């Protein structure tokens, strides 16, 4: 019913500690397998952190907040799902004795977590090292981190080309002191939307700039490409129009019957004549096209496309600029067909397609993927999004940070040094943040099999005297430098990792009561 | 760390349950292995008792809540689709490998090092797999060697008396379907049919096809030798008007005249059929005419066809009509108007084997049948189910021998030698790791379960035979020559598996070592069990 006093603070930390404790063995490339027991006779052997917690039914509401935290992390970064949840769960565990046994007010701890978050972001920027974002050979070795241990490792070179050529098309990199700096905005969601074509080879997969249409041309003999195109978009079909009111044509006189039959053909030509007034080279309609409208527009020297989806024409309007106008008599001259390179109808996989591809980058592109089957295309799809997500974090900041527990320990050492110079009651919960940062590398040690206490203190000694680039090896499990075998990941992953971790930790600390009601 | 309606087994407690889960499934299937194995009962709940030694049928008919045995059953189902044999062999390798690993888990060894020791030893096992295998010639005159492969797949599931019965049946079934060249073999061309009322030891091989419905008339010829075949699609029985009508007879004899006038349309096609026999080898000996006609035939035409000594079949299965078309060679005749002697096929002696209730017509002695049949005989459903398991697994065992030219000797020759291999190689090599030595030694000692439990089901002392085989291998290495040693279950001493004729398929052992390693590896990777949503 109601949880008052310190009982609510216990249940909020315990719920977040239980969610993190499950995936502690899910961290690292060597991470163990989790066998889940379904209410039925089935089982789940998947080690993916998101696929596990999704199949785990939770009761306490703080556990549901940790589930929604991983959903936000999945939209930002493609990997490291368990890294954020374990880190956010350990911070509440380390602040638990200070909140109760030491009797520190929670607002003091929350204000201390905001100071530790700002200091942590500064340390990550200091331990991060720059890399050339314009080097094609360097970007392939970066994305390769999210490539290997997958079926795409053989095509990885082609997987990086499809990843780079896609983000480089939709990215706008600008800055100045006049109109401001967009800070290298890249949209993978809307603009990079992909079309998967079965059959063929991965080498034949191209990134097309434009909107791809699966519908063919109404007539076999027609202009294949136009130099300076004029495009008209309209939802209305092409056929004889009828009045919305009651229309009855009574024919008595003998010679007036054939005249009305000619007018019906003239009305179809009139609707096409209103389109030809702007001299379009391309006509795209949502519904079908009558055979008469096909012949009238064929002699008019324009291209006709039929049975095109409405959602596709909306994406065409942004890369082109032609606005959909229902009635042919209302067609504006302001909307044009400029920046369309080729109409090429070339057949791909025994199926006629239509290409809107151009020579320019109107902040969007359509990726054409080829594979050996639909399951291969689905594997290329999800891997391409993770491939571009890594390339996105590299284009959203030049600096790379060492992984494998190197950055995790590098921050914890600097937090311990700033703790001695930070006066006030917030010093005690500030030291709990550094102890929570040591949980991630110690977790990789526990999954490796080595002594967690011995290897952690020795790894901390490497950061204190030597450099911060000495991490833990995944294959071996012994303390080594990350410069030898680069595990290096972009900094944006570490940025949003500690960022949302403090926001999720403070959110649960602010709730002192839980009641049930509608 | 708990919420209502949840259960969690954590902190190495799941390992003690999972290893015990394998020990429970192992001890059940440890009873049946090799020719000395045991028979079990499977109750479907409907009251039908089924006795089979095949681990494929066992794991599907039993329901197990233990999730460890579920993964073993699911992975063995993939092994049953690929290998088709040695389902128990895979289970015995998984269980014992977890037992040897659980002993090191109690020592504090991390399971990743244990699983890494299995993968490193598996890669070295594949190297010895290619070295230990024996390349068999591609000659099809190898039937003598096929007699050894047959006894390997037979003696396991039978009393060894049905082996001598099924040995010429299975061996002749494969080579008759298989043309002489390297192309392929089709197991669908071998029909599996079951019959009652006769002992299982009388099971015979059918070179042609077997069918149920025979010619019904007391005077029809029972044995017809070297007869022409007619595949006919048209109904020879009485027909009725497609529209509603009636027969109005003024006189008593007119009633038979109207019935004969309607059948005259069918009798017109009947006269064209009997004229074909009068045109071709009517009185000629060693030649005959058979009607396999697919649709029904009235008893009036059966009496007419009996006077001509024509075998007339009616209501034949649609699938058999196309099969008899390829076996006999005669095309399917839809209309009698197009009937010609060049369309007729040719078959050998066609004789009806008639029991009390049923009649059996045989299509055998065909020029180019390209389809075999194995007719399984038994008095009860117990012998019919056990033989069907031996035929299906027996044909697929020989099938993998022609597809894969490499063969490996059985009787534990591959398991004992590889276990001794990794023991001596790892000490000489030492290039893996110091902590990996536990995973390699546990994997080598775990593969001894098959030769240990094979003689354990035989009753002989496993410590005695494993010592004599190991001493014989050491005496073979001291003599500096290649000697293949294997266990003898009847006598209890060692022997030569190449001379005794005990062989194991290469593809079966390749997926058994790789499969069982992957099964036990994923089971050791489970630290905690979780039950939620229930």
């Amino acid at each position: 019913e109601r949880t008052t006093g310190r009982q609510a603070q216990i249940s909020n930390i315990t719920a977040a500690k239980a969610v993190a404790d499950v995936i502690r063995t899910c961290l690292g490339p060597k991470a163990m397998l989790k066998m889940l027991l379904d209410p039925m006779g089935g089982l789940v052997l998947t080690n993916d952190g998101h696929a596990i917690l999704r199949e785990i039914d939770v009761a306490h509401p703080a556990a549901k907040s940790m589930l929604e935290l991983s959903r936000t992390q999945d939209e930002e970064v493609g990997d490291g799902t368990t890294t954020v949840i374990i880190l956010a769960g350990e911070i509440l565990a380390q602040c638990a004795p200070y909140l109760i046994e030491k009797n520190i007010h929670p607002v003091i701890i929350i204000q201390a977590l905001k100071k530790a978050l700002t200091d942590a972001l500064e340390v990550i920027k200091q331990v991060s090292k720059p890399v050339d974002v314009e080097n094609d050979a360097a970007m392939k070795k970066l994305i390769q981190a999210s490539i290997g241990t997958k079926y795409v490792i053989h095509w990885s070179e082609k997987m990086c080309e499809l990843a780079l050529d896609a983000v480089k098309t939709v990215r706008k990199d600008l800055g100045q002191t006049v109109e401001g700096e967009p800070n290298f905005e890249i949209d993978i969601k809307r603009y990079v939307r992909v079309e998967k074509i079965p059959g063929g080879d991965v080498l034949d997969s191209r990134v097309l700039k434009g909107v791809l249409l699966n519908k063919d041309v109404v007539h076999p003999k027609m202009s294949r490409h136009i130099e300076n195109p004029r495009v008209v978009l309209l939802d209305c079909p092409l056929e004889y129009k009828k009045g919305e009111s009651q229309t009855n044509i009574e024919i008595e006189k003998e010679e007036d019957w054939n005249r009305i039959l000619q007018i019906e053909e003239e009305q179809v030509q009139l609707m096409c004549e209103q389109i030809l007034a702007v001299r379009p080279t391309l006509v795209i309609t949502e519904k079908g096209v009558s055979d008469l409208a096909q012949h009238y527009l064929l002699k008019g020297g324009c291209s006709v496309l039929r049975r095109v989806k409405k959602s596709d024409n909306n994406r065409i309007a942004r890369v082109t600029g032609a606005t959909i106008v229902n009635r042919v008599e209302d067609l504006k001259e302001s909307d044009v067909g400029t920046n369309c390179g080729l109409f090429k109808v070339e057949m791909i996989g025994d199926e006629y397609f239509s290409f809107l591809d151009n020579c320019k980058e109107p902040k969007a592109c359509t990726i054409m993927l080829r594979g050996g089957s639909k399951d291969i295309l689905n594997e290329i799809d999800r891997n391409l999004q993770d491939a571009m997500a890594v390339a996105r974090n590299v284009m959203l900041s030049p600096s790379l940070s060492p992984g494998g527990g190197a950055t995790e320990m590098a921050v914890s050492v600097k937090l311990a040094e700033k703790a001695k110079q930070l006066e006030g009651i917030q010093q005690w919960p500030y030291q709990a943040v550094a102890d929570a940062m040591e949980c991630i590398p110690r977790t990789l040690i526990q999954n490796a099999g080595g002594d967690p206490i011995r290897l952690l203190s020795q790894l901390r000694a490497k950061h204190a005297q030597g450099n911060f680039t000495t991490g833990i090896d995944g294959d071996k499990g012994k303390i080594v430098d990350m410069v030898s075998y680069g595990i290096w990941e972009p900094e944006v992953i570490k940025q949003q990792s500690v960022k949302t971790a403090i926001e999720s930790a403070c959110l649960l600390l602010r709730v002192d009561d839980i009641v049930s009601g509608v | 760390l708990l919420n209502p309606k949840a259960e969690s087994l954590r902190r190495d407690a799941a390992l003690k349950v999972n290893v015990t889960s394998a020990e429970g499934l192992q001890s059940v299937l440890e009873t049946n292995l090799g020719p000395k194995g045991t028979l079990k009962m499977l109750v479907d709940g409907a009251g039908n008792i089924k006795l089979t030694k095949d681990g494929k049928v066992l794991l599907t008919e039993m329901q197990i809540q233990s999730p460890t045995a579920v993964l073993i059953a699911r992975a063995a189902a993939a092994q049953d689709e690929i290998t088709g044999d040695g389902t128990t062999t895979v289970v015995c390798l998984v269980g014992e490998l977890l037992r040897q690993a659980h002993r090191f888990i109690q020592e504090g060894v991390h399971p990743r090092i244990i699983t890494d020791g299995f993968e490193i030893a598996r890669k070295e096992s594949m190297k010895f797999l290619d070295e230990f295998k024996i390349s068999k010639t591609n000659l099809s005159n190898d039937r003598e060697f096929l007699l050894q492969v047959a006894r390997s797949s037979l003696l396991t599931k039978v009393d060894a008396d049905l082996t001598e019965v099924l040995t010429p049946i299975v061996t002749d079934a494969v080579l008759s379907v298989y043309d002489a060249q390297a192309d392929n073999l089709d197991l669908h061309m071998v029909e599996i049919m079951q019959m009652q009322h006769l002992s299982p030891k009388d099971t015979t091989f059918i070179k042609g096809l077997v069918l149920d419905h025979g010619g019904r008339h007391p005077d029809m010829p029972t044995r017809v030798k070297n007869a022409y075949v007619l595949i006919l699609n048209v109904s020879l029985e009485y027909e009725k008007t497609e529209v509603n009508s009636g027969f109005f007879y003024s006189s008593a004899d007119q009633r038979d005249k109207l019935a004969a006038s309607e059948r005259k349309f069918v009798d017109a096609k009947l006269k064209k059929i009997i004229d074909l026999k009068n045109e071709v080898c009517g009185m000629d000996p060693d030649k005959g005419f058979v009607i396999i006609n697919q649709k029904g035939i009235d008893p009036m035409s059966l009496d007419v066809f009996a006077k001509h000594n024509i075998l007339a079949l009616r209501r034949a299965k649609r699938r058999n009509m196309e099969r008899l078309q390829l076996v006999t060679g005669g095309e399917a005749q839809n209309s009698v108007e197009d009937l010609s002697p060049q369309i007729l096929g040719f078959s050998g002696l066609v004789y009806q084997e008639t029991i009390g209730e049923e009649k059996f017509t045989y299509v055998t002695e065909n020029t180019d049948p390209k389809s075999c049949t194995i007719l399984i005989k038994g008095s009860t459903h117990y012998a019919l189910a056990q033989t069907k398991d031996a035929v299906r697994d027996g044909l697929r065992a020989v099938a993998n021998v022609l597809k894969d030219k490499n063969i490996i000797p059985g009787a534990g020759a591959f398991y004992i030698a590889l276990s001794r291999y990794l023991r001596s190689a790892n000490m000489n090599k030492l290039g893996a790791k110091g902590k990996t030595k536990t995973g390699i030694e546990a994997f080598a000692e775990a593969l001894l379960v098959i030769p240990k439990t094979l003689v354990k089901n035989s009753g002989f002392d496993p410590l005695d035979v494993l010592a004599m085989v190991e001493d014989e291998l050491d005496d073979a290495q001291d003599s500096d020559e290649t000697r293949y040693v294997g266990v003898d279950l009847n006598i209890g001493d060692s022997c030569d598996p190449t001379i005794e004729g005990i062989w194991d398929s290469y593809r079966v052992l390749r997926n058994a070592i790789t499969g069982a390693t992957g099964i036990a590896s994923n089971l050791l990777l489970c630290d905690e069990l979780l039950r939620a949503g229930r």
